[PDB]
């Protein structure tokens, strides 16, 4: 099997800059003089790869400008002259000199911009979800930068440990920040003995608190 | 426009069997070998099969060799993949790939068009539908949570694809129950909040569970 090993594996771009990501081949993928078979994919989140290049230097259909492949034998390079929001997502090389294809790991692009703190929204659960035994409480982080927050819960300000579960999307083609929902989940009994349900977010060392009281 | 939609993903048991399928329009499907190309849960791309126009030649990744089977039929645009002795590795969303062109030499053009994928799931597990339950609170946010179904996917949209700014629909938790659960929000005006409805759009294929939740 032919290895592909791509370089660098995180690429975080400033929107404007160049972009560059790497492929090496374990054997020539130079099949006749102009014939390089090696391509570039684009996977956006949420979406099906899209083809970017093909035999190393030609630029798919609908493609921008904006990219464009090179390189020879064992060694190809992908180019973002100029970086956009929108450029976010995973980027793979793939050989198809010969079966069976094969995919460098990916290198996903991350987009570079200025802090952003979240817009926090707090849900209590649902009068339908109650009736069934369980409660979920949810908790809203809207549109953030950096990655990095820390999410916690807080049931009458006790902290709550291992009752959670969160998830992240990824970076926004738009604005490139993310946001975040975490579940505290408890069972209805839990639920009821308890007054104030709060979810503290932390960036740096500003800390926001969101709350309810299930009372009122 | 150049198009395949696969069909034919779900949930199976290790040991078992399925098939998926790919309908092409939009280009001489008999001209063209056709690709299996799959992605693992949050791993990168892996080929899996191809099969050239004809049909007179089929190739196959070392791990799924003699247990899966390619197929066409070119009176009907479709490609197919006979998935037997399944094995939880084989757990991904499985993608259709337009290849090259099988002139005496054929001629290549990249993976050049894909389809919008069909995940697989192999497990011991059961099917369940999820439970769909609102999330009610100058900017409001409203959701829908979507929990406890087996297994993935779920798609969710926001007032049949009409509202698109604004929306997150985060990657599910697996709880400890086996199960997932998934969050969508959207901000919105809060204005409009007496003078809009807001209908989250939930799918769930595996379990044939379809629902239109308004939250109010």
């Amino acid at each position: 099997d032919i290895v592909m090993t791509q370089s660098p594996l995180s690429l975080p771009v400033t929107p404007g800059e160049p972009a560059s990501i790497s492929c090496r081949s374990s054997q020539s993928l130079l099949y006749s003089i102009g014939y390089n078979y090696l391509d570039w994919y684009l996977q956006k989140s949420g979406q099906s790869p899209q083809l970017l290049i093909y035999l190393g230097s030609n630029r798919a259909s609908g493609v921008p400008d904006r990219f464009s492949g090179s390189g020879s034998g064992t060694d190809f390079t992908l180019k973002i002259s100029r970086v956009e929001a929108e450029d976010v997502g995973f980027y793979y090389c793939m050989q198809a000199l010969q079966t069976p294809y094969t995919f460098g790991q990916g290198t996903k692009l991350e987009i570079k911009r200025t802090v952003a703190a979240p817009s926090v929204f707090i849900f209590p659960p649902s009068d339908e979800q109650l009736k069934s035994g369980t409660a979920s409480v949810v908790c809203l982080l809207n549109n953030f930068y950096p990655r990095e927050a820390k999410v916690q819960w807080k049931v009458d300000n006790a902290l709550q440990s291992g009752n959670s579960q969160e998830s992240v999307t990824e970076q926004d083609s738009k604005d490139s920040t993310y946001s975040l929902s975490s579940t505290l989940t408890l069972s209805k009994a839990d639920y009821e003995k308890h007054k104030v349900y709060a979810c503290e977010v932390t960036q740096g060392t500003t800390s926001v608190t969101k709350s309810f009281n299930r009372g009122e | 426009e150049v198009q395949l939609v696969e069909s034919g993903g779900g949930l199976e048991q290790p040991g078992g069997s399925l098939r998926l399928s790919c309908a092409g329009s939009g280009f001489t499907f008999r001209d063209y070998a056709m690709t299996w190309v799959r992605q693992a849960p949050g791993k990168g791309l892996e080929w899996v099969s191809s099969i050239s126009g004809s049909g007179g030649n089929t190739y196959y990744a070392d791990s799924v060799k003699g247990r899966f089977t390619i197929s066409r039929d070119n009176s009907k645009n479709t490609l197919y993949l006979q998935m037997n002795s399944l094995r939880a590795e084989d757990t991904a969303v499985y993608y259709c790939a337009k290849d090259r062109l099988s002139t005496i030499r054929p001629r290549y053009y990249g993976l050049d068009v894909w389809g919008q994928g069909t995940t697989v799931t192999v497990s011991s597990a059961s099917t369940k539908g999820p439970s769909v339950f609102p999330l009610a609170p100058s900017t409001a946010a409203l959701g829908c949570l979507v929990k406890d179904y087996f297994p993935e996917p779920v798609t969710v949209s926001w007032n049949s694809g009409a509202l698109t700014s604004g929306v997150h629909t985060f990657p599910a938790v697996l709880q400890s129950s086996g199960l997932y659960s998934l969050s969508s929000v959207v901000t919105v005006p809060s204005s409009s909040l007496g003078t809009k409805t807001y209908t989250c759009n939930v799918d769930h294929k595996p379990s044939n569970t379809k629902v239109d939740k308004r939250v109010e």
